[PDB]
């Protein structure tokens, strides 16, 4: 059977005759435990297992040139929204239930990094 | 009656007989009262498409 991805959050499985299988819409962002501000970015299948990369609209991280935590989520601002890679399998038509959950953590940084990324500038976007 | 010699029972049928459709499971005068027949009514094929 095939999967389609509905809208941002859902995900309709479709037969090989072109049809929709009943009762097979499932919000893999409410499956995942995540919050409305999760969009499914990316989806794979592997061993048999669906896999699906999350991330929010609400993120928001921080840099400081001093310390050790240079890097961080601004929890002052309510955007501690990391993103996250889900495991998804058939227990059954089809029914989704949660394997691994994963975090994607902001990155570390060394006191030989953030000597460069104190004065590191960057340029605005390309855009079409 | 106990030798099988006897009277023929008979049971009155509205119109004119004209024949008999005669299938191995039914028996119809005149072909009426065909039914969907009750026994098989819950078994079906599952759908190519499922």
């Amino acid at each position: 059977t095939f999967l389609v991805k509905e809208d941002s959050k859902n995900v309709t499985a479709y037969t090989p005759f072109a049809t929709p299988i009943t009762d097979s819409k499932s919000d893999l962002v409410s499956l995942a435990q995540l919050d409305s501000s999760y969009q499914i970015a990316d989806q794979t299948i592997h061993n048999t297992n669906l896999f699906v990369l999350f991330k929010s609209r609400d993120v928001k991280v921080k840099y400081e040139s001093s310390g050790s935590n240079n890097i961080s989520f601004d929890s002052t601002s309510q955007g501690e929204k990391p993103s996250y890679v889900v495991e998804f399998t058939n227990s059954t038509g089809i029914k989704w239930t949660m394997v691994k959950k994963y975090q994607l953590d902001v990155p570390n940084v060394s006191s030989d990094m953030n000597q460069v990324l104190k004065n590191l500038i960057l340029e605005q976007p390309l855009t079409k | 009656s106990e030798i099988g010699i006897g009277d023929s029972t008979f049971t009155k049928m509205d119109g004119k007989l004209t024949g008999v459709v005669s299938t191995p499971l039914v028996n119809l005068i005149n072909g009426q009262g065909a039914t969907s027949d009750s026994d098989t009514e819950k078994i079906s094929f599952k759908p190519g498409n499922q």
